[PDB]
Parts: structure tokens; sequence; C-alpha cells
């Protein structure tokens, strides 16, 4: 079981209208813990364990870390935009960066740039350079590559700074982050003369990864018999999922829903 | 590239008349991010609607969640109204009480 910390940045330019837009987000183990605006310029919390005043030692550098990235993102946005000869046009820039720590503390990092919703530049730490996903990204690639110092600092963040911040977060996170709540499983139905639609829902659970499948006569049904689950979020930090099965009216009883989740001690089987 | 939003409307818990619940409208897979979402109660745009923070997935597409506390009845109809640059006019997806 590995752990992750990654930030997401997004902003847009304006059609000849100076300035832009902006917003950043921080996720640890796919759990959103921090939000940042440019319009308000305030760093809000997104979980109880990582609060402004509650253990505000980290909220200090974390609030610095983002303001810094904001500046860098702005510089980068301009660099990329100007290297496309883009001005009176409206464009977007998205960045994703973070690190993935393994059970053994061996880290893997990444830093990717998305321009106008498409892959553009991707940091390759191992070779201390960037991969241009498309021709128009090379001018920027060459700029960033003129002095290896940039790549060196970047890699240093991904392999040192980031993991250290992950560990520190995994700290004030224990008890809530690793906390898993199992799903409430319900099998509803919609009956008509020609067919009965079975619906199996897994509710208010967390983490999001879950397993849902139909059983015919207490036995597994080929995966290709029902579309895979659909997983959706609830605004409260929990998730829900559902699967569907169309069967001949009368046969309902032969079908059962089986749901598996780490929060459950063993697979849970629900009747129609 | 531009991507049109996928729209899904559902309830927090299975709907039981008179029982408090939550109506959700999840928009995703769209680009750019400028999008406008409304939750409807019999055509009447509902006010006091909450939304998660704009975010995006691996493919750079954006996703946003819109939700409101509410108590359904039999006369009540709910839907989600979405407009995006990729759409000519607002698209409306009705809330299927079974979802």
């Amino acid at each position: 079981r590995s752990h992750s910390l990654h930030y997401l940045f997004m902003g847009a330019s304006e059609q000849d209208l100076g300035l832009s837009l902006f917003e950043a987000l921080g996720y640890v183990d796919d759990q959103l813990f921090v939000f940042y605006d440019h319009e308000s310029r305030r760093v809000e919390p997104r979980t109880p364990w990582v609060s402004s005043r509650i253990s505000s030692q980290m909220w200090l550098q974390l609030s610095q870390s983002l303001k810094g990235w904001d500046h860098m993102f702005t510089v980068d946005f301009w660099t990329i935009m100007e290297n496309h000869n883009h001005s009176k046009e409206s464009h977007t820039l998205q960045v994703i960066l973070g690190c993935e720590m393994q059970e053994d503390n061996s880290t893997e990092g990444y830093w990717k740039y998305g321009y106008d919703g498409q892959d553009h530049l991707e940091f390759c730490p191992d070779t201390l350079d960037w991969r241009a996903a498309e021709p128009r990204a090379w001018p920027t690639k060459l700029e960033w590559e003129r002095h290896k110092i940039r790549a060196r600092q970047n890699r240093a963040y991904l392999e040192r700074d980031c993991p250290a911040q992950l560990q520190q977060l995994l700290e004030l996170g224990r008890g809530v982050l690793d906390q898993q709540v199992p799903p409430l499983v319900k099998v509803t139905h919609h009956v008509t003369s020609s067919v009965t639609t079975l619906r199996c829902r897994a509710l208010n659970y967390y983490p999001q990864n879950i397993t849902m499948k139909w059983l015919k006569d207490k036995q597994p049904m080929d995966a290709k018999e029902f579309e895979p689950k659909d997983v959706l979020p609830n605004g409260d930090g929990t998730y829900q999922g559902w699967i569907t099965l169309a069967v001949p009216p009368g046969e309902e009883q032969r079908y059962t829903c089986q749901v598996e989740h780490p929060g459950l001690d063993q697979p849970l089987i629900v009747i129609w | 590239i531009q991507r049109t939003p996928k729209i899904q409307v559902y309830s927090r818990h299975p709907a039981e008349n008179g029982k408090s619940n939550f109506l959700n409208c999840y928009v995703s897979g769209f680009h750019p991010s400028d999008i406008e979402v409304d939750l409807l109660k019999n055509g009447e745009r509902i006010e006091k609607v909450e939304h998660s923070d704009l975010s995006f997935s691996k493919d750079w597409s954006f996703y946003l969640l819109y939700y409101t506390e509410f108590t359904p009845t039999e006369k009540d109809e709910y839907a989600c109204r979405v407009n995006h640059v990729t759409l000519s006019q607002p698209k409306i997806v009705k809330w299927d009480r079974d979802m």
C-alpha cells in the first residue's frame, strides 16, 4: 500500500484582456485537503485534520508553497503562450505535479503541463529534461533546457521536498485519512411486463475504489454481462456506485448483488 | 480541443417521499472549464445550491459536482440544466427517481 501527494493547477488567459484566471488544489491519497484561489488569494482547508489553526505549523509553508507555485505557474503560462505566438486568443494551462511513495520509501515523481486541454510538456526527472508532447512545445522545452539548474531544482522538489511533505501530512492524517467507511448496499428495481431492471447501489462509502458485481444463482456472471460500475461523488467526501441488470420478470430472485470494499470484513451479498 | 460535459443526476440515498435527501448533478469530461449548472425543481431554477471545487482528470478534462439538500414528493420533478461553449442551447437531464 503506497501513498501519494499531488497538486493540481489550472488557469486561463483572456482574449487580449490582460491577466488570467487561477486555482490550485492539493490531494493526499486522492483526498482533497487544500484549496487555493487567486481571486481571493486565500488558502482554505478541505479536511478537519489539516486546518488553518489546527497544527498551523504546516499551513504556513503550505500557504507559501502555493503562492510560490502561483508565481511560477504565471511565468510558465506566459512562456508557453508566447511560444505559440498566442495573444488575442484565450487559452488555458493546467499543471499536475506530485510524488508517489512506496511501502519502502522509494519515491517516484512527476510534473506535467497541459495546454488548452492537451498534453504539452512532461518532466522526465531521470534524464533531467522535458518531453515535448507536440511540436509547438519544443521552443519551451529548449528554453527550460538551456540551464540544467531548472531541471535539477525541479527534480529535487519531486524526490526530496514532496515526499517529506507527504510524510508530514500522512502524520496529522492518521485516524482520518486511513479511515474507511463501508457502503450501504441496496438493490432496488423497476418492473414492467417485458423486463425488470435491477439496480444495485453502494452508498456513502470511502475510499472510492470498490467492487460490484452480479451473481446468477449464487454464482459469478461473466463480467461482459453488465456494464462495469459507475462511481460518483457526494459533496460530503463520500462516494456511491451502482450497477444495472436487465432480467426477465419473475427471474429476479436468481440474481443477487455482491459488493466488496476494504471497509467490509468480507464480500456483502444483497437480495432483490 | 473542446469536450462537451457528461451530465449525471442522482440522489444521495434512494428516494423516499417526505424523507430528506440530496439531489446531485455531476458534470465531467468537459473542456474548457467555463460551465454553468442549474438544478431545477419543476422548471424553477433552485437557489441555495452547493458545488464542489472545479478539478480535472488525467485527460485534462474538468469535473464539477453540484448538490442541494431537498425532500422529494410525488408531484415534484427535478432536473439539471447545463450550458457549455460546446452546446448550442442549455441541455436538460431529468432526475430519474430510480437513480
